[PDB]
């Protein structure tokens, strides 16, 4: 997360850290962030799984404030099966969505706690006013230029961009489709050292807004050009466009 | 339930 502030997992119980390993099992590296929707299902970004990993080589860790430092009440699960949206495009990142089924001993996997809780999926008709300030979280880079991921969970705050302003023109000629969302810090000349923004490592993480008293998921950190770049917003997958897909692929 | 946290 570029800019923003350090946050404790309890402020974003729905954040998931997904780790993966290498040949010969030398060590499991931080892959991407995830979003907890139900006890055994977490969403993430399809692009994170472009290397076609064997499920049992993917570990989702819930309830963890520090990226690699194990939490007092965390919950580590192995992936049974992960579904990657078939129409996902690697160039345009169109359809950047995926589901990870958690492996458990019962009908429930993630046991709800003070540090582990689900996000409420957005209603089909969710129409949040342009410029409403939503927040995001992640263990990703602080600078896209940085060689290191964040040792600890971070949170930032972005303003939802109007439909019209979320176009190819406004994003250096990259393909922005109707399945994408734009949000980005809109401050200038303030007291803060960095524009708020997601960054490399935050992918798959949640962009949540307050809706009807509850924190509702609005988008999945998908892509962007740099991090905290003046007048360039960040792109997020429209979760509403995939409410249907989500319900359909959640097979036990 | 979902959407709840600590503030
Ligand atoms: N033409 C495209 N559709 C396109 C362009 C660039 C990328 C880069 C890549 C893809 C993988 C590497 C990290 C990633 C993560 C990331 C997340 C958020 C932000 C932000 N909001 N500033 C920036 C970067 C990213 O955007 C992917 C797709």
């Amino acid at each position: 997360i570029k800019g923003g502030l350090f946050a404790d997992i309890a402020s974003h119980p729905w954040q998931a850290a997904i780790f993966a390993k290498h040949r010969r099992s030398p060590g499991e590296r931080f892959l991407c962030g995830g979003i907890l929707i139900s006890s055994c299902w977490i969403l993430s970004a399809a692009h994170c799984f472009q290397e076609r990993f064997p499920p049992h080589h993917l570990t989702v860790i819930l309830g963890r404030t520090y990226r690699v430092v194990p939490g007092e009440e965390e919950q580590k699960f192995e992936v049974e099966k992960y579904i990657v949206h078939k129409e996902f495009d690697d160039d345009t990142y169109d359809n950047d969505i995926a589901l990870l089924q958690l492996k458990s001993d019962s009908s429930r996997c993630a046991q709800e706690s003070s540090v582990v809780r689900t996000v409420c999926l957005p209603p089909a008709d969710l129409q949040l006013p342009d410029w409403t300030e939503c927040e995001l979280s992640g263990y990703g880079k602080h600078e896209a230029l940085s060689p290191f991921y964040s040792e600890r969970l971070k949170e930032a705050h972005v303003r939802l961009y109007p439909s019209s302003r979320c176009t190819s023109q406004h994003l250096l000629n990259r393909t922005v489709t109707d399945n994408m969302l734009c949000a980005g810090d809109t401050r200038s000349g303030g007291p803060q050292a960095n524009l708020h923004d997601a960054c490399q490592g935050d992918s798959g993480g949640p962009l949540v807004c307050l809706n009807d008293g509850r924190m509702t998921l609005v988008g999945i950190i998908s892509w962007g050009l740099g991090c905290g770049q003046k007048d360039v917003p960040g792109v997020y997958t429209k979760v509403t466009n995939y409410l249907d897909w989500i319900r359909d692929n959640m097979r036990p | 339930t979902c959407g709840l946290r600590q503030y």
